[PDB]
RNA sequence: GCUCAACGGAUAAAAGGUACUCCGGGGAUAACAGGCUGAUACCGCCCAAGAGUUCAUAUCGACGGCGGUGUUUGGCACCUCGAUGUCGGCUCAUCACAUCCUGGGGCUGAAGUAGGUCCCAAGGGUAUGGCUGUUCGCCAUUUAAAGUGGUACGCGAGCUGGGUUUAGAACGUCGUGAGACAGUUCGGUCCCUAUCUGCCGUGGGCGCUGGAGAACUGAGGGGGGCUGCUCCUAGUACGAGAGGACCGGAGUGGACGCAUCACUGGUGUUCGGGUUGUCAUGCCAAUGGCACUGCCCGGUAGCUAAAUGCGGAAGAGAUAAGUGCUGAAAGCAUCUAAGCACGAAACUUGCCCCGAGAUGAGUUCUCCCUGACCCUUUAAGGGUCCUGAAGGAACGUUGAAGACGACGACGUUGAUAGGCCGGGUGUGUAAGCGCAGCGAUGCGUUGAGCUAACCGGUACUAAUGAACCGUGAGGCUUAACCU
RNA sequence: AAUUCCUUGUCGGGUAAGUUCCGACCUGCACGAAUGGCGUAAUGAUGGCCAGGCUGUCUCCACCCGAGACUCAGUGAAAU
RNA sequence: ACACAGGUGGUCAGGUAGAGAAUACCAAGGCGCUUGAGAGAACUCGGGUGAAGGAACUAGGCAAAAUGGUGCCGUAACUUC
RNA sequence: GCUCGCCGGAAGACCAAGGGUUCCUGUCCAACGUUAAUCGGGGCAGGGUGAGUCGACCCCUAAGGCGAGGCCGAAAGGCG
RNA sequence: AGGACCGAACCGACUAAUGUUGAAAAAUUAGCGGAUGACUUGUGGCUGGGGGUGAAAGGCCAAUCAAACCGGGAGAUAGCU
């Protein structure tokens, strides 16, 4: 469940430490963001000379929930600590090229399989 | 709801039912036979049954479980001696329950609970 | 409040008590905002025309 | 939350229409003593189902 | 002899504050709302110069005019001053259509996509936050869209009290001063168990025409009615390119509602275990009590969500705006006058629920009762003895039923509940003893012991045989068939 | 500015977005020097604002334990 | 006003843990509060716990939640030192 | 009478203050006790408080009051 | 040493909830401030109605205060109800 003012980790080689969502893109009254559910983030913590920098918005994909996806047998792929992808804001593109922190397969959906191909494990 | 939730809480604290069963499951085992309201003696049945249920097997280690509940020698040795014996063959209720009339005071509906078989 | 739809400038007014006192000051306010919105274009081509 | 004019006996009478009383009326014969009593209680002086079951 | 100029002159002689206020009265007179009105406001329309390269009416629209609405600011005091409590927010909404989105169309300065405008349409839906006490508004990020209003600018006998109009204090300004300010600032008691109406649920009585037990039809009514994106059609139609469909059909989501615990989790003070302090069980050992369940860690059933299924519709009838056929009045022309055919999420059904108190009280099936004597102003009368049926109720054991009634199951011709037994689940290697060790403690016996409402069996305990109520073939008139 | 009506002034900082807040400019409606002016370490059940932590405040409640509520027996009010 | 959760000066004041008359559990002593018994709805009050997030609540972090002891290390701006 | 639960720098145990028989025994239940009531700080009758050493009184005195004469004041009275 | 610090008694009363025909005509529960002093408290006195007292609110002076309570003037007066 990562919703308006989730404090999310970053998962790949841009520059943020923690991000911060502020709106789950996708419809009206949208609650929650959950698998690979685009969402609206803004960067309250960088590195230093990195890409991106504090106070930005962009987009971003989420990749690991602490509450974790449901496979349709019933198993759950529960991680620790909530993390995400940044994005171009005006493509699908992510600005990231090491994408750390193992993600999942429910994410295969071809605007996607650059992040999977980058993608450690799972 | 209470949907399937099988206990009766008798409008008092669980710290007092751990107390008033105890203590109530005491004197019906040094008596035979006492005098209480039906929604008592429905629940003194569910506590009373399972001692005469467990004094059927003495060992050390039956005298302990049955002396953390009813916390006294005196039940514990009225029990596996008088009624584990005298409740051997009978497989089920040990214990019955009577309904007899009403008090004065508040009109609550009493029963007597009897332990069976108390024809001596 | 007095909005001007092809601008965006906004004049508001809450002096006096009066609806009717409100709008004349708000419609003077907004009539001095206006002609000095074409005072600074008239500079700015002036400007522009100092700059060659 | 009080009230604006008064109710009459009318509804007082009305309203304690269900408020009547209801007996038992039915009652058993045991089959020893056949002191009459409640069904499924015990007499005055401990018979029940034509036994005495208060032992005393 | 008096600007006794307030000039029929209350004294020869007289200024203000009160937010510390009090008292007597007033809706004779204001503030809040309602009411009458409709200048202003808002919406629509009329004539039409001009703008629009050419062209008034694609879209705008000068100089002027005519109305509507009761949403603005006001006017009038009609209503209340022996009380009508006030903005905003929370909550819960409901109706109107001058409609923000979706739906159906005309026109276009409509190629396509995307828009502008007007008409029909209210079924449903109709943002989250930063700042302000603010509604509004500005801004950020979305969404199919984040409509406009009525409803005491809905809602304080439902909540909050931030703002504002009690008592304290300060600054700026005004005044000699007390104090004062559509200037400001910090702080500051929000009462009530619902008689009635209304609404949400649930029963009792009686009626429904002999009574009773079940199953339905069905008038009436309610609920439900939202929609994006991706893909195929096709990167076809259109287009110099750039770009990029209608229609039709699949799949996957958000919002909302119904339902359910098999899955994932939450709680689980009735289950198991760990541990601190202290008292007690004669003492060690082993336990119990208390300290919010002492604090904790897990966890059965049940309940429930963030979990898991499902739903809107298709189709039909009759229509709105609108589009056509044939076609006269008017030789023509023309959707309309006769007649005919299409045409929306709206209307009536289709889907689901309530439902014969629908007093117009329905229908079908089945079961049970076919006993004797008197009086009488002799009538659908009253009374007595003999039987009191089907069934119901009461009582009892209780339910995944439930505030109480009620409703469902069962009542030994027994499985309804408790207990017991096997199993399962959970917690985790109990107690006692033996061995190792100075000891705490460990290992072995042992994945054992204990196991809550869980699952399947079993009458051991409790549902005692009766009794209570309810009856004895069911009126009058008439017609149609049997005789 | 406990002071600025105009006004949420303008510029800068904090934030994705800041009518409040901090620094500054000076057009001070209507600051100003014992009805004291400007600073100031500490202090404060003080006013405003920000960050870390933390959580049912909230997204959106769910369950559980007790006291009333509900039923029965006794007593038995009140405003109106 | 009552057999009223209120107010009322001084003195004695044990054991274990603890810095303590804090606080917990007990001793001696004194009491269970002068209505009770069932059921286990909504709702109200006193409390417990909680998936993911963590002020998004709101006038305002109000209330909760959290921090919490001893020993030691270490400890900025500014300052009237 | 037997278990249980609460307090234990108090809800324990003594005095002052202030009340005034509420103390104890026999007996009674209408009224009083927010219920019943055999019971009770309720009704009726009876009994109960024993001091050279405790307290008061008493001796002395503070704040202060009254105050022979006296001063002062229409009187009352004030001050000492 | 200190109108020093943390923190019970004691005193005080800032926040919230409950309660507001309450248990109580201002209290209770969970927090909170002071807590060797400008402190708090017992007993006994003194100051009094246009007067007292006041770390000053026009607060307090027997549940009453921009002028207490009781009796008398007095059946005040009321163009008001
Ligand atoms: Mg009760
Ligand atoms: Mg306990
Ligand atoms: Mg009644
Ligand atoms: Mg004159
Ligand atoms: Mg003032
Ligand atoms: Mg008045
Ligand atoms: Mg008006
Ligand atoms: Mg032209
Ligand atoms: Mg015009
Ligand atoms: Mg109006
Ligand atoms: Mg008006
Ligand atoms: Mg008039
Ligand atoms: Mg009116
Ligand atoms: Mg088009
Ligand atoms: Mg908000
Ligand atoms: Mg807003
Ligand atoms: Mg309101
Ligand atoms: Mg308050
Ligand atoms: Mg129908
Ligand atoms: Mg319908
Ligand atoms: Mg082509
Ligand atoms: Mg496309
Ligand atoms: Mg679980
Ligand atoms: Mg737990
Ligand atoms: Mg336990
Ligand atoms: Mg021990
Ligand atoms: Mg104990
Ligand atoms: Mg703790
Ligand atoms: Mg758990
Ligand atoms: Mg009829
Ligand atoms: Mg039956
Ligand atoms: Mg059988
Ligand atoms: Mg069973
Ligand atoms: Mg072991
Ligand atoms: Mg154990
Ligand atoms: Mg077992
Ligand atoms: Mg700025
Ligand atoms: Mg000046
Ligand atoms: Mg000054
Ligand atoms: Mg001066
Ligand atoms: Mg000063
Ligand atoms: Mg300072
Ligand atoms: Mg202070
Ligand atoms: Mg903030
Ligand atoms: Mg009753
Ligand atoms: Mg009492
Ligand atoms: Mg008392
Ligand atoms: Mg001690
Ligand atoms: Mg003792
Ligand atoms: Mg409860
Ligand atoms: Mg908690
Ligand atoms: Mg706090
Ligand atoms: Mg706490
Ligand atoms: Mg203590
Ligand atoms: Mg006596
Ligand atoms: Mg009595
Ligand atoms: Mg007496
Ligand atoms: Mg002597
Ligand atoms: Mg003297
Ligand atoms: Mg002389
Ligand atoms: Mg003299
Ligand atoms: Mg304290
Ligand atoms: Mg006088
Ligand atoms: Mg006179």
């Amino acid at each position: 469940m990562i919703q308006e003012q989730t404090m999310l980790n970053v998962a790949d080689n841009s520059g943020a430490r923690r991000v911060m969502c502020i709106k789950v893109l996708g419809g009206s009254h949208r609650r929650y963001a959950g698998v690979g559910d685009i969402i609206k983030i803004t960067i309250k913590e960088a590195i230093p000379r990195g890409k991106v920098k504090k106070g930005d918005v962009l987009k971003a994909v989420v990749v690991r929930t602490k509450k974790g996806v449901r496979r349709p047998d019933g198993s759950v792929i529960r991680f620790d600590g909530n993390a995400c992808v940044l994005l171009n804001n005006n493509s699908e593109q992510p600005i990231g090229t090491r994408i750390f922190g193992p993600v999942t397969r429910e994410l295969r959906s071809e605007k996607f399989m650059k992040i999977i191909s980058l993608a450690p494990e799972v | 709801m209470r949907h399937r939730k099988s206990g009766r809480q008798l409008n008092r604290n669980s710290s007092h039912r751990q107390a008033m069963f105890r203590n109530m499951a005491g004197s019906l085992v040094r008596h035979e036979i006492i005098k209480t309201t039906l929604p008592k003696a429905k629940e003194l049945r569910r506590v009373v049954e399972p001692l005469i249920t467990l004094a059927k097997t003495d060992s050390v280690a039956n005298r302990r479980l049955a002396f953390a509940r009813t916390r006294d020698n005196e039940i514990v040795a009225k029990l596996f001696n008088e009624l584990g014996p005298r409740f051997a063959s009978r497989a089920g209720g040990y214990t019955r329950i009577l309904k007899c009339g009403f008090r004065a005071g508040d009109n609550a509906p009493m029963a007597y609970i009897e332990l069976v078989d108390r024809s001596e | 409040r007095i909005t001007h739809i092809p601008t965006g400038i906004v004049t508001q007014c809450q002096n006096d008590r009066s609806q009717h006192k409100n709008k004349d000051q708000a419609m003077k306010q907004m009539k001095a905002k206006l002609y000095e919105l074409e005072m600074q274009k008239k500079n700015a081509e002036k400007q522009a025309m100092e700059d060659n | 939350a009080v009230q604006q004019n008064k109710p009459t006996r009318s509804k007082r009478g009305m309203r304690r229409s269900h408020d009547a009383l209801t007996a038992v009326t039915s009652l058993s014969v045991d089959k020893t003593s056949g002191e009459k009593h409640l069904r499924h209680h015990i007499t005055a002086d401990g018979y029940y189902r034509g036994r005495k079951v208060i032992a005393k």
